[PDB]
RNA sequence: GUUUU
């Protein structure tokens, strides 16, 4: 699980091959990334956003 | 179910995971679940995403293509008869 | 009805087309509820059996269910 | 008026099935199941936008999976 | 039943077609109903089209696990 | 908090959805469920101003919300 | 969650998965969210079908017309 | 009935 990752900064690599720096406040068993202060990896995109598990290829702890 | 077992049989090991995206990643298998989602301590480059600062990663299971494993880490008669037993 | 058809053509010769457009001609050995298909002595053609033969399989061929577009007789 | 009742009434008629891709089948509808898999009789199969890929003879189990549209007629 | 007929060839060399013009030949060590697979002594060959020409590439690995969602066909060489 | 519960307790607020088509949808949200199917109202879509609009969860890339 | 009954004999632009738009007259429907449309136009790009059935497992969006 | 076969 990502139950170790709560509130840490994270790097997400999407299946389309883009990277994002973010903070994961919450997540579900479909790896739907509930995150805030998202931005590329280089201009921010949002504070508080929802990413769908289907587009996550990979989550890394930073 | 079966491959959940087998993947658990491989913890504390260093494997090479290749994703569909063609990204490729070496590491120590720290955790396995049912969807086959993967966890790795000690991320390294062997095709590699541009990360230098990340230690431990969560690989979405649905996006793996290959897991590369040494012949040693595995009993082949075990897997074979297990498979022979699996129901479908 | 679909349920019984897949019992009705066992042993016959079928064309199975996959999502890719590849098609496989051969005798039906068996099939399951997940769309999986076992052919014996299957040949591989693209789009049509009138096209270039691309492969002959001497032994059994396992076609994965998710990938199956159709199972056609003739 | 329920979708399946429509598809039921088109049993024994000519039906046009349009895939979520660029492919179409026309033929007699014989039967369908709950997953809307489809039996077709003497289907002509087409690639669109045309081209006639094949004339089928006998019955065809057309995987309901990729089915997007059905059209009686 | 096609998965049983698959069971027939355990410890027997197999030829698998995958999405993306990828072919694997190797010895069938394991598999489940998702067509997930473990193979040994397996070479993968990939067909790639770049610069308007075809080429083929290769990749040997002793033990390899294979995600079943990409699997297309299984037979024997 | 799970993103989905955090969607059910979002009924009435205003949100933006990105479909995996390149298409963008601003709109306030009138209903949600377990597959993330959405019924929005007061809606505009890009690459058009609409009363209602239903969306299949599996066609969502992401969902930008408010500060 | 959507009550399609309020669309009886109405117009709706239905987006399908694979880039296929369809404008029809919502003649009927069910719970998997299958439609029955009338005077169906399939925007591929104009293409006219008649009274069609739309499999509601590839239905991507549903608005009005 | 819909993301990890």
């Amino acid at each position: 699980t990502l139950k170790d990752y709560l509130n840490k900064r994270v790097v997400i690599i999407l299946v389309d091959g883009e990277s994002l720096i973010a903070s994961l406040n919450g997540f579900d068993k479909n790896t739907n990334l509930f995150l805030t202060n998202v931005f590329n990896r280089k201009e921010f995109i949002s504070k508080a956003q929802l990413l769908r598990g289907s587009e996550i290829a990979l989550v890394g702890l930073i | 179910m079966l491959f959940f077992s087998f993947f658990k049989t491989l913890v504390d090991q260093e494997v090479v995971v290749e994703l569909k995206n063609d990204i490729e990643i070496k590491g120590t298998l720290q955790s396995v679940d049912q969807f086959l989602n993967l966890k790795l301590d000690n991320i390294s480059s062997t095709k590699y995403p541009h990360l230098g600062s990340v230690r431990n990663i969560f690989i979405r299971g649905s996006t793996v293509r290959y897991v590369y494993l040494n012949k040693n880490m595995v009993d082949t008669n075990l897997l074979q008869d297990a498979t022979r037993r699996e129901v479908m | 009805v679909t349920t019984e058809f897949l019992s009705d053509i066992i042993g016959k010769t079928v064309n199975v087309k996959l999502a890719s457009g590849l098609l496989y001609s051969g005798r039906l050995e068996s099939i399951d509820g997940f769309m999986n298909v076992a052919l014996s002595s299957a040949t591989e053609h693209y789009e049509s059996n009138n096209n270039k033969l691309l492969n002959k399989f001497n032994s059994d061929v396992f076609l994965r269910g998710t990938q199956v577009m159709y199972i056609s007789e003739q | 008026i329920l979708p399946l009742e429509v598809i039921d009434k088109t049993i024994n008629q000519k039906v046009l099935i349009v895939l979520q891709s660029n492919r179409e089948f026309e033929g007699t509808l014989v039967g369908f199941d709950d997953f809307v898999n489809v039996i077709l009789e003497d289907a002509v199969e087409w690639l669109i936008d045309n081209e006639k890929v094949m004339q089928h003879h006998g019955r065809m189990l057309l995987s309901g999976n990729n089915i997007a549209i059905l059209v009686p007629g | 039943t096609p998965l049983d007929l698959l069971k027939l060839n355990l410890d027997e060399r197999v030829y698998i077609k995958l999405r993306g013009a990828r072919t694997l030949v190797g010895t069938l060590q394991a598999f489940d109903s998702h067509s997930n697979i473990v193979l040994s002594d397996a070479v993968e060959t990939i067909y790639q089209l770049n610069n308007e020409e075809l080429s083929e590439s290769e990749r040997r690995s002793e033990m390899v696990f294979i995600r079943g969602d990409t699997v297309t066909l299984i037979s024997t060489p | 908090m799970l993103p989905l519960y955090l969607l059910t307790n979002a009924k009435g607020q205003q949100m933006q959805i990105e479909l995996k088509n390149g298409e963008i949808i601003q709109g306030i949200l009138t209903n949600v469920d377990n597959w993330m199917n959405l019924t929005l109202s007061n809606v505009t879509e890009y690459s058009v101003k609409l009363n209602e609009i239903y969306i299949r969860g599996t066609f969502i890339k992401f969902i930008k919300l408010q500060d | 969650i959507l009550d399609l009954a309020k669309y009886k004999d109405s117009k709706i632009r239905v987006k399908l998965m694979g880039g296929k738009l369809v404008i029809g007259v919502l003649k009927g429907y069910d719970q998997l969210m299958n439609l029955v449309l009338d005077d169906t136009v399939e925007y591929m790009n104009a293409r006219k079908l008649g009274l069609t059935v739309i499999r509601g497992t590839i239905l991507v969006s549903l608005s009005s017309a």
